[PDB]
């Protein structure tokens, strides 16, 4: 035993299931249109996106 | 005709002392993560890697990254430009230290390596400071590196023993730097350079050993005939040495270690991510051009 | 009727038509820039027709010109539509003008010989006198050809485009990047030209789509003082190999180079050349010799021009 | 520090200070929080178990 | 629309239809940009002969010239490829043997067979030809197999000119077996034809030269303060004994203004090594999908 103790930390995970309760009419949401944009043309493909 | 506008959102909006500092930089390169318009703070600058910097991982990132323009600065977020290859721009010039383009020239795009008040921006709204690159016209681009490589020489020499360098000597013909007829004075007070210091002489030893043992071995009536005429460059002393004294695997590793710097360190000054510049206004700052990578 | 087929795969295969907008009359402005407007918005929706609409953009590239602004006495007014141009730029401070150095005028600030280029001596004496007008704005034409650096102030730009010659001072327009076209409406190819003297061709071998012209700026010293030399080169055989055969080339310069140097040899004279990246041309497409008052100038079509830095070869 | 309803409000948005990585094998610190579902209470309680 | 169809004049087989089915999306070299071309133009065997001494110089050598295609098509009459336009981005399948993990951002760059030929070698004897196929390699081994196969050229000089100056056991395992992280790899070269590998060989004796008749003194100087009073984790080679040629140069004493003329011209001698040390044509990779091993690059040649 050399002369001094030593207190020793860790963190542990836990995969944890869990329960969201939330109230009615508590967010008001705004959606918008889709539009369709292309940025990438190539050999191969064109591609868009949304 | 096709899209490139990298919007890169916030978590949280910007301070109004954070807001003007970008608001200076609107044209500026910037490395960037990936190509994808939808992306974080996170992706934007220098600060991956350089957030302890070291030279040839900025270097060999700055080939191998997706570069990037600003365009706009809101407050809630940002918005870029991405920047294709033969793809024409229009760039600000905005870095500190002031440089003074010039049309027709070739601006190259270089890691920094002054103080961090002339490379980053502090942000503290998100917890990520950006950092820009250093764009220099390539001719100044090198002499500005290649005289600093000499302060950082000869900086380790007069540490170990202060007898052999002059520092009134020194800060004279190294912190200047005389490029298209006008007088830089740099700044500085360099763990940037501790990288090529120690390749460029790790390589200073091989090489008089490297081109007497591949011209002994290369002799014969089938020799290409320049190599008579630089066989009289080489000093009388790096023609003394006995190769004998090295066994047969030991003048193995100092070739394959020897082609290795040789390369590396070639590779690093013909690296091509530049931009070829061909209109410039001296007092509005803002210049076209066009990328060129490799 | 089988003609009728084709004639269906050709008007539903070409591009898009762009859009003429008059702003010279009042309601034709309205009717064009709503048809600007109802047509965008159909370009952008996610349905299957309007994604239709979107495939059938071409996006053709064009070239990004320049214009320069030079003296008469530095460019001549014979000069064919197609020179290549190598801008200058020593110093910054008066910025007035520019100076545009075509192989036919840079053949006189160096001083090379006339039994290597023959002919082209002969058409420097009549557009210029002495190479006195030329190089009387360097006065750096024996202190950059001991320390080297004239090959790291040459920027190489394009070949002619346009150029309205004045008396005083000449307006030269040039092409930078892609197929050097005129600016003008009736666009044609002007291709760029180089004289037969000045080019040195080097070539079973494959060939792509590809061939490019590089530009060699040697260092040398006749009548033991400094003059550098000029050659333009053309092979699609890959940078690795068009060094090993640029050395050759010169073997005959560097033998005779460093004998005359033998005794004195600063550290500054060790330089000797660099090789530019000019452009490239697309195989199946042959230069065609033309002959300009006589001066055997090849012309090329198609020349796409690009530009590489200037790199050190010895 | 401040109020305690200005941390309530900044408990579930802000990541806190380097928790570690999930799913590796020698628990590294986490970096880009890409699809990160972390709650740790012991760094606002100041307090270990 | 870009495509190059490619007949089969006499016919095929179901062995070597097997044979090229497995070679599918594999990049190969090819002669002319012709939308027609026959079965001589797209071996890079018509240079990488069995009954001759292959030359993996020139074999890569001839590579920087070519057009480069991607297959899609195997038929019994005509293989159907797609080309590369110089400047195109494209798609490229990691097909190839020794199995190199790729990821988005890397740069790639077209090898000769250099660790197994008769992989490569596909033998088309209906026709009396054999097509032989590349490998893309990112660049951290397409520059370190010409950095080992340089070292074997010059080792081989001097072991076959007499053997008594080089011991042949270190010769064999040093040569030539590639260092890469994790695994070691030996070089497919017992019988070649170095007569092009040493005129590469003869353009580094006129760069190297040069460089030791101009070292700054400065970072000589650097080194006999490193080499025996630090213990640096790169200069291991360098032991305590210092090369004695470097302290015999310690005889002048410093000057910062004569060695401003030696760090310049020698960085301008380190930018022409890039003539000697090429590789063919890059693919600069932005995205790739490691289920699938497909890698869509940007194509620039030279």
């Amino acid at each position: 035993h050399p002369g001094f103790a030593m207190t020793v930390v860790r963190t542990d995970e836990v995969l944890a299931e869990h329960i969201l309760y939330c109230s009615r009419a508590s967010t008001s949401m705004f959606v918008g249109l889709p539009s369709v944009v292309r940025r990438e043309v190539r050999s191969d493909a064109v591609t868009f996106e949304i | 005709a096709l899209d490139k506008s990298i919007v890169v959102n916030l978590t949280s909006r910007l301070f109004a002392d954070e807001l003007a500092a970008l608001q200076s930089k609107i044209g500026s390169v910037l490395p960037l993560g990936d190509c994808h318009r939808l992306q974080n703070i996170q992706a934007l600058g220098l600060g991956c890697v350089c957030s302890s910097p070291d030279y040839i991982q900025i270097m060999q990132y700055l080939s191998k990254c997706t570069l990037a323009v600003l365009e706009e600065v809101r407050p809630d977020s940002l918005r870029l430009t991405r920047m294709d290859p033969s793809d024409n721009l229009q760039i600000k010039n905005v870095y500190a230290p002031f440089f003074q383009w010039d049309s027709n020239t070739q601006l190259a795009v270089l890691p920094p390596l002054f103080s961090r008040k002339d490379s980053t921006i502090v942000l503290e709204s998100n917890g990520f400071d950006i950092v820009f690159p250093m764009v220099v016209p390539q001719q100044l681009g090198h002499a500005i590196l290649q005289q600093l490589l000499v302060y950082h020489i000869y900086s380790k020499i007069s540490a170990g023993a202060p007898g052999d360098v002059n520092m009134a000597e020194l800060d004279l013909y190294t912190t200047n730097v005389s490029f298209m007829g006008r007088t830089y004075r740099l700044d500085v007070d360099l763990r940037v350079l501790d990288d090529l210091s120690m390749y460029l002489c790790i390589l200073s030893a091989l090489v008089p050993r490297g081109c007497l043992r591949l011209l002994t071995a290369l002799v014969r009536h089938d020799r290409h005939p320049l190599t008579e005429v630089f066989e009289g460059v080489v000093p009388d002393e790096v023609t003394r040495i006995d190769l004998d004294q090295l066994s047969v695997p030991d003048d193995i590793t100092r070739m394959r270690v020897m082609f290795s710097y040789l390369q590396s360190l070639s590779s690093i000054f013909n690296l091509g991510p530049r931009l070829h510049v061909y209109a410039y206004s001296a007092e509005t700052l803002a210049a076209s051009c066009w990328y060129s990578p490799r | 009727e089988n003609a009728a087929r084709l004639g269906r795969q050709v008007l539903g295969l070409l591009p898009p038509p762009t859009h003429r907008v008059s702003l010279t009359r009042g309601p034709e402005f309205a009717r064009g820039v709503r048809d600007l407007l109802s047509k965008y918005a159909a370009s952008t929706r996610p349905t299957v027709g309007s994604l239709h609409e979107a495939l059938r953009q071409a996006p053709f590239r064009q070239p990004t010109y320049g214009d320069f602004l030079v003296y008469s006495q530095t460019f001549s007014p014979q000069e064919p539509l197609g020179t290549f141009l190598f801008s200058f730029k020593q110093e910054d401070n008066g910025s007035s003008m520019d100076m545009l150095l075509t192989p036919t005028s840079l053949f006189m600030l160096s001083g090379m010989e006339a039994a290597k280029a023959p002919q082209t001596h002969k058409v420097a004496g009549v557009w210029y006198g002495s190479g006195s007008g030329l190089a009387d704005f360097i006065p750096n034409l024996s202190e950059l050809m001991d320390t080297g650096e004239f090959h790291t102030l040459l920027t190489p730009v394009g070949p002619m485009v346009q150029s309205v010659h004045s008396t005083f001072v000449t307006k030269v327009t040039s092409a930078m990047k892609g197929v050097g076209l005129a600016r003008d409406e009736p666009r044609a190819h002007v291709g760029l030209t180089l004289p037969c003297d000045m080019l040195v061709d080097l070539d079973r071998e494959p060939a792509g789509l590809n061939v490019t012209i590089y530009a060699s700026l040697v260092y040398l010293r006749v009548n033991q003082r400094p003059s550098m030399a000029l050659t333009f080169f053309q092979s699609g055989k890959g940078f690795a190999e068009v060094v090993a055969m640029i050395k050759d080339h010169f073997t005959d310069v560097i033998r005779t180079k460093y004998i005359q140097l033998r005794h004195e040899l600063y550290i500054n004279r060790l330089v000797f050349g660099a090789v530019c990246t000019l452009g490239t041309v697309p195989f199946d497409s042959h230069p065609v010799h033309q002959s300009l008052n006589s001066l055997p100038v090849l012309v090329f079509a198609n020349f796409e021009a690009a530009c590489g830095p200037w790199t050190v070869f010895l | 520090n401040r109020g305690l309803y200005t941390l309530v409000n900044e408990y579930s948005a802000r990541l806190a200070g380097a928790p570690a990585t999930s799913t590796t094998d020698l628990q590294y610190v986490v970096v880009n929080g890409t699809d990160v579902f972390l709650d740790q209470p012991c760094h606002m309680l100041q307090e270990a178990y």
